[PDB]
């Protein structure tokens, strides 16, 4: 009476569409706060004067 | 139908010249003491 | 050439068709209820079939 | 020049994608009028002071 297990489980199978095989999916939340930015790029570290 | 009336007795068009009718309420806003 | 205080890498496959649910600010089916991606992300989302 | 038969049918097979399968839409128009708005919801009027 409409109260199924809303928790289903994923079909990757071979036979499926395009629209339905898995893809991985990798989400990097960036953000600069007051804290000090540990997380920077391969860019040159220059001392202070 | 396409038979004319025998008691019709043509005349010209008469008119008149209506002086201030044709008014009526063109919405249902309320107002008071303004000419909208 | 930019630095950021924390990056979370939120690791997870979805279908094809559901790639267009996961989005900033977007709605959907796992996008309401499982994974929902906000409005003010200023990060980067990669995606691998 | 430009007037093919414009009727055309649904693509609405098992094997298609999410993007693809019927979806019925109800459009509930809904606007607020200079006339008398007497459609309501099922709200219990109360008294006045």
């Amino acid at each position: 009476f409409n109260c199924y297990f809303p928790l289903q489980s994923y079909g990757f199978q071979p036979t499926n569409g395009v629209g339905y095989q898995p893809y991985r999916v990798v989400v990097l939340s960036f953000e600069l706060l007051h804290a000090p930015a540990t997380v920077c790029g391969p860019k040159k570290s220059t001392n202070l004067v | 139908q396409c038979v004319n009336l025998t008691t019709r007795t043509q005349l010209p068009p008469a008119y008149t010249n209506s002086f201030t009718r044709g008014v009526y309420y063109p919405d249902k806003v309320f107002r008071s003491s303004v000419l909208h | 050439d930019l630095c950021f205080t924390n990056v979370y890498a939120d690791s997870f496959v979805i279908r094809g068709d559901e790639v267009r649910q996961i989005a900033p600010g977007q709605t959907g089916k796992i996008a309401d209820y499982n994974y929902k991606l906000p409005d003010d992300f200023t990060g980067c989302v990669i995606a691998w079939n």
